[PDB]
């Protein structure tokens, strides 16, 4: 579980960028 | 025949006193709606069980020996074991299926009613709008007598069947839907949802290709999305109460609920308030429908004559009320007036508030604010040693609405503190430092970077001193941020942050993300290279050139918030993207028979398109195949007939049924006869997860 010090400061990395509607169900299952 | 008495349905001499007020709040009427809403909503609740209460995923969820940390409102609910979990759906399945029938309803409205909110306060990250309403609407059925038409305890017993109820079953349910649609429409009164920042990019949707024949996107987006839907709350609040203006309201209504059911995904929200909305109609709609009908189908349909008189309404001669006419009639007062009051009851449960307010799922309101998060550290020292390590972001937890609330990351940080000491870390302080945006505004820290979570100060009902207030002075920004955000190339990114006096970021930029440039855009700050231990004072308006591998810091020195941005480009990407187009283009000219000259022994796979007899393909060979082969895959999923889908469909909800009673079924015989070896456990299992076909 823990993480290095660089992968812990590193604020310019690709998320997954999307909106946060709180009222929607999760998807649950997967591929 | 009063005009003020026949639009509302009550003379107001009705409530000159206590005792006329009971006698029209217990007048008989027709329980041919009531019978057809409860029909509905417990046929849609036993749908919704194994689908979005999580049945099918249960095994996973409350897995026995796994550490998870719970975000229950009371600290002392705990989940029970897995299989008295499933004994507990099974119940509520149950209880659905007797509220549907209308068999033992009152049994079997307890039934549904209890563990339905156990589940629900066992866990915080699951509270929609529409879950508390259906437990409200449960709550409110346990005590109305919706059994007296089309229901099998009217078949049992005689004094049931086609029988009068009284007036204010219909007052309770009428005033639950008009509260969800007022309160929704009040609370959408915000400067964001008028202004046109959320829900932004929803009228890209083909749903709303007719409007854009006669408005432009952004039009469309403004007049139809936010204001259209505002309303919309308030006037279905409204028109459906009258008897002039019902046909206009029930189809707005309709046309409204069918778009949310397909644009989201919400779940049976949209299916229920369709079945609500009858509701406003006559009592005796299904009666007058099923008189229209021919002599031979009216054989299996409910009956039409009119009902025969009860023992729980009071009839006009006198007779004196009871005693549970007269609690009827202050339960439907008192709860409804609980119902208007318990949105705006924050400033009791201040402990809860943040930026927003409460706990999200009592307020209805409902889509409203959008937030993006761009980083989250976990950052501890060791007690003993004094060593300083780095977490994961989210470990140890199963959803990510502990970043918003406080009250969740207290819990998430004494569940660490708990977990830990297992990993020989002894006597953790654990600091968080999170960075949301709201609306598309400035990116800023939610908690602040020097407490410690571990040992802070919480309680509900006072304010936390950890939580930084919204920069809302930075509101108008906006307007330019996005002219800065559409002017960048198709490689370019940006990112915007807001931070306070005295505080500081430090951040490691990746040895790919070269060409990154720091801009200021307000306030006054220092930037420092640890590299060489410089440190550069900024004005408005200064570009920088940073590292692309190490580590810097910048520090706010202003008085006030400092405003500043990042500009990147992944140059590791841009040359792999190039290279690939470079082979693309060659493999092409070699089919269409350019470039005569015989091709290289790396590009032979490309052209077989099979690693066979031969060595193994580049880097870049590989990611060139990958591409193809998600290309490939991508054109063939568009290019499918409308009835595949539906087949797919239909099969995957099959799928998830039957997984949800095999698995039930297993977890009773485990109950009751006992646990067999493991093995016959394991093929048991096995024969759960298998795809029907
Ligand atoms: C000493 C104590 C003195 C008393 C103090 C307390 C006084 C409280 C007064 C307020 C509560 C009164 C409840 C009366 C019950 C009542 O009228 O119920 C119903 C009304 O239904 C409701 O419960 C309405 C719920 C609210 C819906 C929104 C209404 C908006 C109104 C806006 C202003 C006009 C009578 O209707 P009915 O079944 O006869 O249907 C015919 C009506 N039309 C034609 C419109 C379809
Ligand atoms: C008087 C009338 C008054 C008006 C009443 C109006 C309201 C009535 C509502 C009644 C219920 C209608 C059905 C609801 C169905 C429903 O909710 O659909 C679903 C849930 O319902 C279902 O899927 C039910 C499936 C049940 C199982 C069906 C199995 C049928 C098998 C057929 C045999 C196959 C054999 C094949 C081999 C030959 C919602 O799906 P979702 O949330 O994932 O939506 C997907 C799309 N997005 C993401 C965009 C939202
Ligand atoms: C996402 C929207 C509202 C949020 C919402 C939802 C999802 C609900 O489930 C609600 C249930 C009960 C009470 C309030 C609820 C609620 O607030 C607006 C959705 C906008 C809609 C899809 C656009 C169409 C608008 C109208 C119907 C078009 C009329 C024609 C115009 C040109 C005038
Ligand atoms: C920069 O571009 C690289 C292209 O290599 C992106 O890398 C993928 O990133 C993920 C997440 O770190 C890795 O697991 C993959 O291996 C990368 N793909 C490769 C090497 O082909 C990366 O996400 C981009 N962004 C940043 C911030 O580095
Ligand atoms: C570069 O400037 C920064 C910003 O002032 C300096 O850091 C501060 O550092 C001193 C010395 O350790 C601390 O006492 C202050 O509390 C720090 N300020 C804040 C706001 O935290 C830094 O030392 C400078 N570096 C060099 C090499 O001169
Ligand atoms: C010498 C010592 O302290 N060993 C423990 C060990 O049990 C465990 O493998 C490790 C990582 O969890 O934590 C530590």
């Amino acid at each position: 579980l823990f993480i290095r010090r660089e992968q812990a400061n590193n604020i310019l990395a690709r998320v997954t960028r999307a909106n946060s509607f709180l009222e929607e169900m999760k998807k649950g299952h997967l591929e | 025949d009063s005009r003020i008495g026949k639009l509302l349905g009550f003379e107001w001499t009705d409530l000159s006193s206590w005792r006329r007020l009971v006698t029209l709040l217990n007048r008989p009427t027709d329980p041919a709606s009531l019978a057809v809403f409860r029909f509905l909503f417990g046929f849609l609740m036993v749908l919704d069980i194994p689908q979005e209460r999580g049945l099918s995923s249960l095994d996973r969820k409350y897995l026995d020996g796994l550490d998870v940390c719970r975000f229950p409102l009371l600290d002392a609910l705990r989940p029970l074991p897995l299989d008295w979990m499933y004994l507990v759906y099974t119940i509520m399945f149950l209880g659905a299926l007797g509220m549907m029938l209308g068999l033992c309803y009152r049994i079997s409205c307890v039934l549904f009613l209890l563990p339905y909110w156990y589940v629900f306060l066992l866990d915080k990250t699951s509270w929609n709008n529409h879950s508390y309403l259906y437990g409200l609407l449960a709550f409110q059925l346990t005590f109305m007598d919706a059994n007296h038409y089309w229901s099998v305890d009217g078949l049992l017993n005689a004094h049931r069947r086609n029988a009068h109820v009284p007036l204010w079953n219909y007052a309770v349910l009428r005033g639950q839907i008009f509260i969800v649609y007022f309160i929704a429409g009040v609370k959408k009164l915000d400067a964001d949802w008028v202004e046109g920042y959320s829900m932004e990019y929803l009228s890209r949707h083909w749903l709303f290709s007719p409007f854009k024949l006669l408005l432009s996107e952004e039009l469309t987006s403004l007049l139809v999305v936010h204001w259209g839907g505002l309303l919309l709350d308030l006037s279905a609040g409204f028109l459906l109460f009258f008897d002039v203006s019902r046909s206009i309201g029930l189809f707005f209504v309709s046309y409204f609920h069918c778009m949310n059911s397909q644009l989201f995904s919400i779940g049976m929200f949209s299916y229920v308030m369709l079945a609500s909305s009858p509701l406003f109609c006559s009592p005796e709609w299904p009666r007058k429908l099923v008189s229209y009908c021919p002599r031979r189908l009216q054989q299996l349909l409910p009956l039409k004559a009119a009902p025969q008189p009860s023992v729980s309404c009071v009839y006009k001669r006198g007779q004196k009320p009871g005693l549970r006419h007269q609690l009827g009639a202050a339960f439907t007062l008192l709860y409804l007036l609980e119902q208007l009051f318990l949105p705006y009851s924050h400033f009791l449960t201040q402990g809860y508030n943040n930026w927003t307010n409460g706990l999200y799922g009592y307020s209805w309101d409902m889509m409203v604010h959008s937030r993006s998060h761009q980083h989250v550290k976990i950052t501890y020292r060791d007690g003993r040693t004094g060593e300083l390590g780095y977490l994961n972001p989210g470990v140890f937890t199963q959803s990510r609405r502990w970043k918003d609330h406080a009250d969740m990351l207290k819990q998430y940080a004494t569940c660490l503190s708990r977990l830990l000491p297992k990993y020989n870390v002894t006597e953790p302080q654990i600091y968080f430092d999170i960075w949301v945006s709201i609306n598309d505004r400035f990116q800023q820290r939610i908690f602040d970077p020097r407490v410690d979570i571990v040992q802070a100060a919480w309680s509900p009902f006072q304010r936390t001193s950890w939580v930084q207030p919204l920069l809302m002075d930075l509101s108008p920004w906006r307007a330019k941020l996005q002219e800065i955000k559409s002017s960048l190339d198709n490689h370019t990114e940006v990112v915007f942050i807001a931070d306070f006096p005295g505080l500081h970021l430090e951040n490691f930029v990746s040895e790919d993300l070269g060409n990154t440039s720091i801009q200021l855009l307000q306030g006054e700050v220092t930037v420092e290279l640890v590299a060489e231990q410089k440190n550069q004072t900024l004005r408005e308006g200064e570009k920088m050139q940073l590292p692309a591998g190490e580590y810097h810091k910048v520090y706010t020195t202003s008085p006030s918030p400092s405003c500043y941005m990042y500009v990147y480009v992944n140059t590791t990407e841009l040359a792999l993207e190039q290279d690939l187009a470079y082979l693309q283009e060659l493999k092409e000219k070699v089919e269409n028979g350019s470039e005569t000259g015989p091709l290289p022994p790396e590009l032979q796979p490309l052209l077989e398109g099979e690693v066979k007899g031969g060595p193994e393909p580049t880097p870049l060979v590989q990611t060139f195949l990958r591409r193809q082969q998600r290309l490939q895959e991508i054109e063939r999923r568009r290019n499918t007939p409308f009835h595949e889908r539906f087949f797919r469909f239909l099969l995957r909800k099959l799928y998830v049924f039957r997984r949800s009673f095999l698995m039930t079924c297993i977890s009773l015989r485990n109950l009751i006869l006992g646990r067999p070896s493991l093995e016959q456990l394991a093929q048991e299992v096995t024969y759960a997860n298998l795809r029907p076909f």
